[PDB]
DNA sequence: GCGGTATGGCACTGGCCCTCGTTTT
DNA sequence: AAAACGAGGGCCAGTGCCGTAC
């Protein structure tokens, strides 16, 4: 809709005119992202690591390779996740059943002739008895959902699907609503030990680890999220004569952009840029606009910043230079506030740490 | 053609004085010694018109000039002495700018004070400075006290705007200002940094002070420790150069009060504002003060100082200036980056070696070490109090699944935790630090509540104590030790002792595993302790040291790094590479607080010439300003240049860090410095000091002959003459020689000749034993030579003899103890005395390597304010633009124009001569020779610095960064007249 | 050469025996260890922090691994190049500007018909014509400065001044392996040639405003490879005379350290209010630190075993945490650089660690 | 029989004064 | 419960070596 070109002009997605469908971008086929994009995807891709680095016991992180080793692209992103199973045995001392978690740009084929495109997914391959592996399948899924549901600004947007089949006893997908289209999100299978009996026999009497004094080779628990899809979910469930689009504060690429009032001053310059290196000092992502080079309106301006997903705006004017006083503007709300330029920083933080809560 | 030596001069006709009698005991003098051998090389000789003398003689020249150039600020100064004062106000007027206090301290809002001249004393809030805060002046009509902007509170930006305080006024005579300190109130003066101007000159008292009762920093040591027969007659007659000293001096009224709590450098601008008053009446007591001094100091000054020309030249040598640009900030940055960076390295290579070091700990293992077992090795774990109670041990007291029910186990497990945590705070008190680590360890780390606390064992150095002996090996041997000095090194048998006892309880001394090191280092107390190197057992004394002093530590011997003795292990180059790491830093270690808080205002594109503006560059948003170097315009001795920063300026060095600090200076477009070095100068005046004293001519001399023989381009001068003995050129000679004239002592040109040409002792000693020969010979029981023929005699009474006493043959020292022997003024030529502390009237005086140096650097600073003064008076007479002054003692800088560069250079080099003619002149006769008349390197271009050419390290590519080129002069500069209608 | 059955032991990489150097400078690896790929991220990390995040006028880019149009990109610089106008467009014709990305590039390897992929961390600079080379000097020296940092022996890393076979003047950076210095990145100065072939038809849109008039801008470009890098700080890490007691440790920074701390349980055995120790496990996590975990456990050993067995992992300091700590509140510490028991409190603990990381980064 | 004239910095040290815990109404 | 004395760390100035120039 009037969503695709707003990602254009703001640069959430490379410059296309042909290829900016929704099937062009629910295909691996691009023009990529743009720099709002590429922010906003390894925010999420943060955020996914540390969704489940906060997961008991230890899940350790791998990378497998793009190619074929025997000379012919990755599909999924098991494969090499099966590969280090053996290896990483010996550090979780083959004591308990564990993962291996990993985020890759993996490949699919798109159908004159036909090309190849990519998606960036992240992938987690548990690995656990069979007898309590349905039970933390079930486990899984109810923590993705969740974790979908966390930075979600509708829950009931995301949903979950059972399924099974004769290869795999239970699986179940994650779909997103659109509402355009109920698109897959994420699959969790359970496959068996199958899948890893078949890259190594044998003597097969390596991969049974111990659990609780009892040798037993373990299913194998397969999840796989996309986040493009995420990305491209994120950013419909954001949009909303106003054009903004609302991100998660712990999301969001860019949280706060600051310019000037008065007019061309090195004074306010210099202001900005100490302002601009106390924000940055705390890992707080800020917009420059001070630059500028003209300033023109503010309503443009705002609506720009609106279109940009920043959480606050920041005006310095010349009565800042006197006082200390800033034009602090919200998103959200939209509310034309004013603070001291000194208690801003501990604002900002202080606003992203309330939005830590599930 | 003639005489040996002469140029073609309308200074006088006659002349001669021949002087037959004089010439024949010269040449006599001068074959024995013996050089006959003349090369008979005329320089080309010059012929141009020279500038119109006023007659008589260049005496009453050079007189006039400076009385004319110092005429209007004499008045001002008299119309300063003869002031009668108005009380001061009851009350300090609270309003930003300047406030007229006149009849009975009204309040009256003035922008600029108009007077003639006014005593000056600024003040600054170093909280958040260099910006000036208060200002307080007095006149010899009214009172003034001026405030800066700094009365409402803001969030100000400070990027050194034109915000000093305003002095001058507007055209559309003149201004004189005097002050404690002048230099240091000038550089908050508001139109003293534009490139134009200005009329207005400074008097600074403390200068004055030190050139009428002055004393050595030797003398300073010594005054201030008040609280060698006849030492002690000239400590109340001279006095420090503190301003309460210097008031209780001159004035010799009550004592001045000082600031307590010296808030403006203590404190911040907030506690300045609610002392407002006081500190107002504390700079007005300093003013007041300042201007009793100055009335008492200006006649003695002007009877020890008859001369106006030091007078002028005293005028002009304190209002220098140095043009910058947005190039110093990027030289701060850079300069500031790869010195944080080379120090990143070293104290992480020596946290390094601090650390895996500290594992012999455990168990005991340290006494072993024979560099680690003299420090702490400490071990504490304190402490704890008992409240809990009682009669009870404290100190004793596989399942696979997969539950997730528990939700809220986490926040058990945190309550847990917490609850936990805030019942042990109360067990400690105050947090010390580490007890785990050693105390060797502990002392090497910042403290944990320190704002500036990092990782890790810090503070490491380089140049410290502890980390050279953790590490290096030393001399062909392994331990190395302190007590009254380091490692012995640089600055008919005999033998010594032994002896081991044990007796308890002392720290444990190993000497095994130094024998044993000792043994793996020739793998590839006596005897070897001449020239190898072995450490004995305990004892501790020197059994074969050359140096009585010592060195801690070894940071300037990197020949002796380089060539096997002395190493480091562990290990390799890691050695080498640390003292080059040192080598590197060693002047920014002690220089960039100087260079950094080195402030400059800058100018906006409204207050610049805008024929700068014109000229092709800006340069693309471009910010140009100065700063004034705020000098002392004279101190000891002989009232010389003293100033913080530029004139302990480092060179262009390819190894120094901040070596591009002298070549920052960078002349604004259109215009372009030009400058000169004397050579030489000092040499060249003991040589007449000499020549002069012997005879009438300038080459009756030994040591006059050779000064004035070489030259410097491509031949030899005196100083490299004895740099190709060899010989080390060329400074090495230069501190070699100029160190001989005052005091050539036997074992100081030891250890200096030997430290600069790296052999032997014995050669060394014959060579300088030869060179010895030049202060030779000199003067019941005595030395064997006296005025008698003999020495041997029975009962002959001679006390009315022994008051002579002089050298012989080649030197001349006798001239400057002559001037040193002398209980009046001693005042040659000109021709002012100096300190009431060092005439040996009422003092003993065993101050006489000082008053020689006194004399011949007198005669160079006299030199310089000849060269000042001369310079002036044809840059006003004639058309050139740029009168703006930098000097360092001998080097003297202007900053000129592009088009006007050539006949600059010819100013230098007709002062140069007429200074020189007139050294001649007071001592007869007129005629100079000609390898000295004139200059012979002309620096002219941008940014100053020493050679034309010039590299760098920090920005690596000079010409890389946006810059230029030198030009050497030399004689094609002869051909533009002084006269503007030149090419 | 002898380190690598520490790198197996402890996975910082494959526990393949076929890890041979011209394996692993080819890109041919099996691939690295968790402790490996966590070493890796907080390097790629700190590139991203001293690169894109402190200086303005530098944007992330995404680029495809592959062409529309099997074999794919040698280089993640051209990819980067064809979001040259949109990225023009956000800063508003305002160079200079660079967009830096940090991807792996795939590389075809004759081995004496394998293809070997590494990953590499590149910006493009996009500078005008008349401070190019002052910017090549620039980014020369600031590369050489971040890579010369974390190093317990910055004399090992050195750069090469080259000229290309037209004129064009270029940088490179070694660094000093055991057997010889090896290329480790690259920086070079293309005389906007590329660009101009990319949009043969209207070079209108390629102008950028140098300050008061539009030009043509000089691409300047820096490459830089992560994993001979890691490798770089892998054998820097590692110790070498007359020492007379040698220890196992490999000394990383502790910025990029894959993990931080390591949180056990002493005395042992102590039942059941250990769930403390989760406490501190999630408080630490919270604060972005990493901890390993020392519950589970089968030693039961000597200290000196898991104390080698942390110090082979280059964890910094080693939290004990003991009965008495439970009574009173000060469990124990004990430091990689230096050996040392010492006692501290626990929220004491959490801030020292966050300060000891913070002002690791700093000087 | 003595190099001189200046400017600074850093490390080390010991004495002044404060604080805080230990010992004491 | 309450008064007193010793141990620890910071602010202070002095001293010993080194840094540079002219
Ligand atoms: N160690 C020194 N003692 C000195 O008294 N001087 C005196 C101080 S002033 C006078 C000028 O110093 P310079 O470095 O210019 O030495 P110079 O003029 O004799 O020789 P040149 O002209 O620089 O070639 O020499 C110099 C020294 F290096
Ligand atoms: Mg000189």
């Amino acid at each position: 809709e009037a969503l695709l070109e707003i990602c254009q002009r703001r640069h959430f997605l490379s410059g296309s005119k042909q290829q900016l469908s929704r099937d062009s971008l629910l295909s691996g086929c691009h023009p990529g992202f743009g720099p709002l994009g590429v922010e906003l995807r390894k925010n999420l891709a943060a955020e996914w690591w540390t969704s489940v680095v906060v997961f008991r016991e230890q899940v350790f992180p791998v990378d497998a390779l793009h190619h074929k080793p025997g000379p012919k692209l990755r599909e999924n992103l098991l494969h090499g996740a099966l590969e280090h199973y053996v290896n990483c045995l010996d550090l979780v001392n083959k004591r308990l059943p564990y993962g291996l978690a990993q985020i890759g740009v993996c490949f699919h084929p798109v159908f004159g002739v036909k090309s190849i495109g990519e998606k960036t997914e992240a992938s987690l391959v548990w690995f656990t008895p069979p007898r309590t592996s349905n039970q933390w399948l079930d486990f899984w899924l109810r923590h993705r959902l969740q974790w979908w549901r966390k930075f979600a600004m509708s829950p009931s947007n995301f949903s979950s699907s059972d399924c099974q089949d004769e290869e795999g006893r239970k699986g179940n997908k994650l779909y997103y609503n659109f509402p355009w289209g109920k698109e897959l999100i994420e699959t969790l299978w359970n496959l068996g030990d199958h899948e890893l009996l078949h890259m190594y026999p044998g003597n097969v009497s390596k991969l049974h680890g111990r659990d609780g004094r009892k040798n037993v080779v373990p299913c194998v628990l397969s999840v796989n999220g996309d986040l493009d899809r995420g990305m491209l979910a994120y950013l419909y469930d954001s949009f909303q004569h106003r054009k903004v689009l609302k991100l998660h504060p712990c999301l969001a690429p860019i949280k706060v952009a600051l310019d000037v009032g008065r007019g061309p001053t090195l004074e306010l310059r210099q202001v900005c840029q100490g302002l601009f290196n106390e924000l940055l000092e705390n890992g707080i992502s800020v917009w420059p606009g001070y630059l500028e080079t003209m300033q023109s309106s503010l309503e443009q301006l705002y609506s720009k910043y609106d279109e940009m997903s920043i959480l606050f705006t920041v005006l310095v004017t010349e009565t800042t230079l006197e006082n200390g006083l800033i034009h602090l503007r919200s998103r959200d709300t939209t509310m034309k506030e004013m603070m001291h330029i000194s208690k801003l920083k501990d604002f900002l933080i202080k606003y992203i740490s309330s939005a830590k809560n599930v | 053609m003639l005489s040996r030596g002469l140029h073609e001069q309308i200074f006088g006709q006659g002349g001669e004085m021949p002087g037959e009698a004089a010439v024949r005991r010269s040449v006599e003098h001068l074959q024995k010694h013996g050089l006959w051998g003349q090369p008979a090389v005329p320089l080309p000789d010059v012929e141009l018109r020279l500038p119109p003398l006023y007659g008589d003689n260049l005496d009453q020249h050079f007189r006039l000039l400076a009385q004319k150039q110092s005429l209007p600020y004499l008045e001002a100064a008299n119309l300063l002495l003869q002031a009668q004062l108005p009380p001061k106000p009851p009350a300090w007027a609270w309003a930003e700018g300047w406030t007229r206090y006149g009849p009975e301290g009204e309040a009256v809002p003035v922008a600029i004070p108009e007077e003639r001249a006014l005593v000056f004393d600024v003040e600054v809030c170093l909280a958040e400075g260099t910006c000036p805060t208060l200002a307080v002046a007095i006149s010899p009509s009214a009172w003034y006290s001026w405030c800066s902007q700094r009365l409402v509170e803001e969030r100000y930006s400070w990027t050194s705007q034109l915000s000093p305080a305003d002095l001058i006024p507007l055209e559309v005579q003149e201004q004189l200002v005097v002050g404690h300190n002048v230099s240091f109130d000038r550089a908050h003066i508001r139109e003293q940094y534009l490139i134009q101007g200005s009329r207005m000159r400074f008097l600074d008292t403390m200068s004055m002070h030190m050139a009428i009762s002055g004393l050595s920093s030797f003398q300073r040591s010594l005054w201030i420790a008040a609280k060698a027969i006849s030492s002690w007659d000239w400590l109340d007659i001279s006095s420090v150069n503190s301003l309460a000293e210097v008031h209780r001096l001159y004035v010799g009224g009550p004592p001045l009060e000082k600031e307590p709590r010296e808030l403006f450098v203590k404190g911040t601008m907030k506690d300045i504002r609610e002392n407002f008053q006081d500190l107002m009446q504390y700079c007005a007591q300093d003013v007041w003060a300042t201007h009793e001094v100055f009335q008492q100091q200006l006649p003695l000054f002007l009877e020890r100082c008859p001369h106006p020309v030091t007078l002028a030249g005293m005028l002009e040598m304190g209002v220098s200036y140095l043009p910058v640009n947005q190039n110093w900030e990027r030289y701060l940055a850079e300069a500031q980056g790869t010195y944080e960076e080379l120090q990143r390295e070293m104290k992480k290579s020596l946290m390094d070696l601090a650390n895996d070091a500290c594992q012999l700990l455990s168990g005991e293992r340290y006494k072993e070490d024979p560099w680690l077992w003299d420090l702490e090795w400490d071990l504490q774990e304190f402490k704890q109090k008992k409240a809990k109670k009682v009669k009870k041990e404290p100190a004793t007291a596989l399942g696979p699944c997969s539950e997730e029910e528990e939700f809220q186990q986490d926040v058990m497990a945190r309550a847990c935790l917490q609850k936990l945590k805030g019942t042990t705070e109360l067990l400690p008190k105050r947090p010390q630090h580490l007890p785990g680590h050693p105390g060797w360890y502990r002392k090497l780390c910042p403290r944990l509540d320190d704002p500036a606390w990092t990782p890790g064992p810090s503070l490491l150095s380089l140049q410290m104590r502890v980390t050279p002996k953790l590490m290096a090996l030393t001399w062909d041997g392994f331990p190395l030790h302190y007590s009254e000095r380091h490692g012995w090194g640089y600055l008919n048998l005999a033998k010594l002792p032994t002896g081991t006892t044990l007796e308890s309880a002392g720290v444990v001394c190993p000497y095994r595993a130094i024998e044993s090191l000792y043994r793996k280092h020739c793998l590839e107390p006596y005897n070897d302790v001449d020239i190898p190197g072995c450490w004995f057992f305990k004892l501790p004394h020197k059994d074969g040291n050359s140096c009585n002093v010592g060195s801690p530590f070894a940071k300037d011997f990197l020949p002796k790094m380089e060539d096997g003795t002395l190493q480091a292990g562990p290990g390799g180059a890691s050695g080498p590479r640390a003292l080059e790491i040192n080598k590197m830093i060693s002047f920014w270690r002690n220089a960039h607080k100087r260079i950094s808080s080195q402030m400059v205002v800058w100018l906006p594109r409204s207050a610049l010439p805008r024929a700068v503006i014109r000229h092709p560059d800006y340069d693309e948003e471009g910010l140009y300003g100065a700063i004034l170097p705020q000098v002392v315009t004279a101190g000891t001795i002989t009232r010389r240049a003293v100033e913080p920063t530029w004139l302990t300026a480092s060179n262009a060095r390819p190894d120094r860090v901040g070596s591009e600090l002298k070549a920052m200076v960078q002349a604004p477009p259109g215009y372009t410095l030009v400058g000169a070095d004397v050579d030489s100068q000092e040499l060249w005046i003991a040589a007449v000091l000499g020549d002069a004293h012997f005879a009438g001519m300038h080459g009756c001399t030994a040591f006059g002959w050779m000064t004035l023989q070489g030259r410097k381009s491509r031949g030899t001068d005196l100083h490299s003459k004895t740099a190709t003995t060899v010989g080390i050129s060329r400074e090495h000679a230069k501190r070699f020689n100029y160190g001989r004239i005052y005091g050539a002592g036997q074992p100081f040109a030891e250890r200096l000749l030997m430290q600069f040409n790296h052999r032997l002792t014995q050669q060394e000693a014959a060579e300088k034993a030869q060179q010895m020969y030049a202060a030779t010979k000199g003067l019941l029981r005595k030395v064997q030579r006296e005025t008698a023929r003999k020495s041997q005699w029975k009962k002959w009474e001679v006390v009315a003899e022994r008051a002579w006493k002089g050298g012989t043959e080649s030197e001349m020292f006798n001239k400057l103890e002559s001037i040193a022997t002398s209980d009046i003024p001693r005042t040659p030529v000109l021709g002012c005395c100096i300190s009431r502390a060092l005439e040996p009237s009422a003092v003993q005086e065993e101050f006489m390597t000082s008053r020689v140096n006194w004399v011949v650097q007198s005669s160079a600073v006299d030199y310089l304010h000849l060269m000042l003064v001369a310079m002036k008076w044809l840059f006003e007479e004639f058309a050139i633009d740029g009168r703006f002054c930098i000097s360092i003692h001998d080097e003297v800088r202007y900053l000129v124009r592009e088009e006007d560069r050539y006949r600059a250079a010819l100013a230098l080099q007709i002062t140069n001569l007429l200074t020189r003619c007139m050294f001649a002149y007071k001592l007869g006769l007129n005629d100079l020779p000609q390898s000295v008349a004139f200059f012979s390197a002309v620096d002219i271009d941008r940014c100053l610095r020493k050679e034309v050419t010039m590299d760098c390290k920090t920005p690596s590519n000079p010409t890389g960064m946006e810059r230029r080129y030198g030009i050497p002069q030399g004689e094609a500069l002869d051909i533009y007249q002084i006269i503007e209608l030149t090419k």
